[PDB]
């Protein structure tokens, strides 16, 4: 006559960490055309509201 | 939860403790009347200090969830026992499962600090500190290790 017993306890603790970084650079020719008046329109509002418009 | 802890330290241990827990200026007397003077956190003047001279120093150990604990024992709700060194109680990944946490005192004596989800108050901690190692017999040993240094 043979009797057996058996126990077991497991305990697993895990940790993850994932860091992602991306930089998608897109070259459109349209964005180059819109560059033109970007700086100039700064001094079109200066001209209209601070300086004399008659010769 | 701040606990006073009075101890007797040799010269090396006293110097180490003083430099870790910054002391701007203070004189420490010893068992045998020798003294060491710290000035501007630098040792300046020491009397005739023999080996085995004991200096009395009291340090405050504070037990809080947020600050690290040097050595503690944790019991999960499932029945697992684990030991953690030098991490805060909150630093456990799953504090939810933890049921009891006992501080360890280098004498293999456990003192309950965390039960039922909350810290143990100061007075129950004092009770458990008395209670943990009642029948602790320390070896009795006495050597003078000194004699009146001067010629008299």
């Amino acid at each position: 006559l043979r009797n057996g017993e058996s126990d077991t306890k497991r305990n697993t603790q895990s940790q993850n960490e994932m860091n992602r970084t991306g930089l998608t650079k897109q070259y459109l020719i349209d964005n180059l055309q819109k560059l033109y008046s970007m700086r100039d329109t700064i001094f079109k509002t200066y001209d209209k509201e601070c300086f004399l418009h008659i010769w | 939860l701040i606990i006073k802890h009075q101890m007797k330290l040799h010269l090396n241990e006293l110097v180490d403790w003083a430099w870790r827990n910054g002391v701007t200026s203070e004189k420490f007397h010893s068992n045998n009347g020798s003294y060491v003077i710290f000035d501007h956190s630098a040792v300046v003047e020491t009397y005739i200090i023999n080996k085995n001279d004991l200096f009395n120093v009291t340090e405050e150990i504070e037990i809080t969830l947020d600050k690290p604990i040097d050595y503690f024992l944790e019991k999960d709700m499932y029945g697992n026992y684990r030991e953690h060194f030098g991490i805060a109680i909150n630093d456990l990944l799953f504090l939810n499962t933890t049921v009891n946490i006992w501080l360890v005192n280098d004498d293999n004596s456990h003192i309950l600090i965390y039960k039922d989800g909350k810290l143990i108050d100061e007075y129950m901690y004092h009770q458990f500190e008395y209670e943990a190692n009642q029948n602790k017999h320390i070896y009795p040993n006495n050597k003078a290790s000194g004699t009146y240094p001067h010629k008299t």
